[PDB]
């Protein structure tokens, strides 16, 4: 049995695509997003009470 | 040289029912009864 053979297959192994759990990416945080105002109603409300 | 028939090819998920809630952002309401004297 040491008269060998022939490896006549043609690969073709396609990797599958890899799983992608997207994020959910949050560029400002709502901390900012109420800091970024030069008037407040609240603190307005606030004051005026 | 010999071939031998190296070439040996060989070869829902969880279906169900989902019912999604949101976060509520309605504000709570009630009613305030206000009681004032005007002194003009």
């Amino acid at each position: 049995s040491s008269i060998s053979t022939v490896d006549s297959m043609i690969a073709l192994d396609i990797d599958p695509l890899e799983n992608t759990d997207f994020r959910v990416l949050e560029l400002y945080s709502q901390k900012e997003l109420r800091s970024s105002n030069v008037f407040d109603l609240e603190e307005i409300m606030r004051e005026f009470n | 040289i010999r071939f031998e028939r190296n070439i040996v090819c060989t070869s829902d998920l969880d279906e169900g029912i989902m019912v999604v809630y949101k976060r509520n952002i309605v504000a709570h309401t009630f009613k305030v009864r206000v009681y004032q004297k005007v002194l003009t």
